[PDB]
């Protein structure tokens, strides 16, 4: 018999994760992409933590303890707007796609 | 009618095809992959295990010398010292000091543990792809199971169902791998009859039952302290210790693509790469002919609000007037926009409402019901959310194309810039040629 982890406190941003810890006892986090490229990256936690993870744009899937595994996708959020006032639409543009805006613009 | 189509192999998302036979009504049937499991065919190497040192008591003879024989076990040694002069409890071993010797011997066998606790080392080929599909047809769902090599065709419900080849020979598992129990690793593990002391491989057996064993633990034996008959030895550490403790992320954690890892047998399950052809022989009673289909005139479409959620957050409501009663088939067509009912009732004077799902800003894009296309464009609106737990349900917005409405900004200044070298061209040609007729 092993024990699992108490569920995280999980707040969102964009592309972004934040999850705060709340161990007993050590534990392992560690994550992958679910791209081409995992970047497997992993941790040992022994004590209350706030824990930031990016998420790409092919999702990120995480793993805590022995709980089942979280995954997550991004949305196409934006602050600014389409429509509206020029300056806004570059804005939407910008914050979705801002390699490509940079580009062609 | 035999109807060929290709889908991405991304597991848990439904995908709508055409079924395009002249003369007959158009149908639209969904397909779903479940499960696809991409299983490699293994060749055991060798075992690794935990070994054991056995020691014979040792042979003390005093007034004398000893001698042994060599042996044949898979790592052994034999030694003797001189000038032992030992103590037992109640006193020294034997009466004279002289000449005293002690014989000692020492071998490596592998554990009783080795039947239950070992890691195994095998080689990889090829794997036998396989996948559960599920299928909407005639609005029923058909669930199939089949080998993705174009062959073992399945049949349900009178389909011929046929699955693969796979677009990709992609495996998250290389030519070596280590399996020790839910967990497997890709590891160059060492050639049988080469280990190291100290490391995976130090002792090795081509099965777990075999009496042919192979160890290299650099087995030495010291000389015992005076006054003792115990029998010192310089050994290394099972590497198999070692190695359980430094094992590191197994494949189930670090595998690319999503893949989900499972042993007994070793297989990779669902994996998001390339795609898997489809080919299905429908029978023909899946097929109205147009003249005994119902017909829909004077159609027309509105959106009383759009979402580009990325999980079906449109709405579109088409009113039609249908010639009489019956079921009538939904398909997209724009790549765009995916529209998430299969098919639709009809009857008299009424309205249907539909929902999608779209990458696009702006939605313009034209649905076919009954051969009687309507085309239908809205405002959508950005999420509020930022992050969900599940895969969109429509396609990449990836074009310039795309872009957005009230985009005539564009339009206009490109336009005017284009007026400007427009006339500035017209006004040196004219002077060129004024210029050439004078002489
Ligand atoms: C079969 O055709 C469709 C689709 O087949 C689906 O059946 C369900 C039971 C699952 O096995 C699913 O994986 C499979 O794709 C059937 O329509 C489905 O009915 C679902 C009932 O549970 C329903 O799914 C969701 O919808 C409700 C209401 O919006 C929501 O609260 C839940 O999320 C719920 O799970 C949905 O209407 C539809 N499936 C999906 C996922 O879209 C249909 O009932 C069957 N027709 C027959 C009898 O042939
Ligand atoms: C006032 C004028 C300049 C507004 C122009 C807005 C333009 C420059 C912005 C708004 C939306 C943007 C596009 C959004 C989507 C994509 C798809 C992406 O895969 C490549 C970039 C591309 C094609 C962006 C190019 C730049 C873009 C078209």
């Amino acid at each position: 018999r092993v024990p699992k982890a108490r569920n995280p406190t999980v707040t969102y941003g964009k592309n972004q994760v934040i999850m705060l810890l709340y161990p007993d006892h050590p534990t392992l986090l560690s994550y992958r992409n679910m791209g081409e490229e995992p970047n497997y990256q992993e941790e040992w936690v022994m004590h209350k933590k706030e824990v930031v993870l990016t998420v790409p744009t092919e999702g990120l899937e995480v793993t805590w303890g022995n709980n089942e595994p979280y995954k997550y996708w991004p949305q196409l959020s934006t602050n600014g707007t389409a429509h509206g006032h020029p300056h806004e639409i570059i804005l939407y543009y910008y914050e979705l796609y801002p390699t490509m805006t940079v580009v062609v613009v | 009618y035999e109807h060929v189509t290709v889908i991405p192999n991304t597991v848990g998302v439904p995908y709508k095809t055409l079924v395009n036979r002249p003369g007959y009504s158009p149908m639209v049937l969904e397909m779903e992959l479940l499960s696809v499991t991409l299983e490699p065919t293994l060749s055991l190497d060798y075992i690794t295990c935990e070994y054991k040192t056995v020691i014979p008591s040792p042979y003390v003879k005093c007034c004398g010398t000893a001698e042994c024989k060599d042996k044949n076990l898979p790592d052994y040694s034999c030694k003797v010292f001189t000038g032992v002069y030992p103590f037992m409890w109640g006193g020294a071993y034997c009466f004279c000091d002289a000449e005293n010797t002690q014989l000692s011997e020492a071998h490596v066998e592998k554990s009783e543990s080795c039947k239950t606790e070992f890691a195994s080392a095998y080689r990889a080929h090829t794997a036998s792809a396989s996948a559960k599909l599920r299928v909407l047809y005639q609005g029923n769902n058909i669930t199939v199971t089949a080998y993705a090599n174009g062959d073992h065709a399945v049949t349900v419900k009178d389909a011929k169902f046929i699955v693969g080849p796979m677009s990709s020979a992609w495996t998250p598992f290389d030519n070596k791998i280590v399996v020790y129990k839910g967990d497997v690793y890709n590891m160059d593990y060492p050639p049988f009859g080469a280990g190291r002391p100290g490391q995976f491989g130090d002792i090795q057996s081509r099965t777990p039952e075999s009496k042919d064993v192979y160890a290299n633990t650099q087995l030495v034996l010291q000389r015992p302290a005076a006054g003792t008959v115990h029998v010192p030895y310089s050994q290394a550490p099972s590497g198999f210790k070692y190695w359980l403790k430094e094992r590191g992320a197994s494949l189930q954690h670090t595998a690319p693509f999503g893949c989900q890892i499972a042993t007994n047998p070793v297989r990779a399950v669902n994996c998001a790469v390339g795609n898997m052809p489809i080919s299905i022989d429908i029978p023909e009673a899946a097929f109205t002919r147009v003249v005994d289909a119902p017909s829909l005139t004077d159609m027309s479409c509105e959106v009383p609000a759009c979402t580009h959620s990325s999980d079906f957050g449109g709405v579109a409501v088409i009113k039609y007037a249908a010639s009489k009663k019956g079921k009538c088939a939904v398909h997209s067509m724009t790549n765009a926009v995916t529209i998430r009912e299969a098919e639709i009732e009809v009857e008299g004077n009424s309205q249907l409402q539909i929902s999608f799902s779209t990458a696009l800003a702006s939605a313009e894009f034209r649905v076919q019901v009954c051969s009687t296309q309507v085309h239908c464009a809205a405002e959508c609106h950005p999420p509020k959310d930022h992050i969900v737990n599940y895969p969109a349900s429509h396609t990449t917005l990836g074009v310039q194309d795309i872009s957005a409405t009230a985009m005539s900004w564009v339009q206009k200044i490109t336009g005017g810039v284009g007026l400007v070298v427009a006339v500035a061209a017209l006004i040196l040609i004219v002077v060129l040629c004024v210029s050439f007729s004078r002489h």
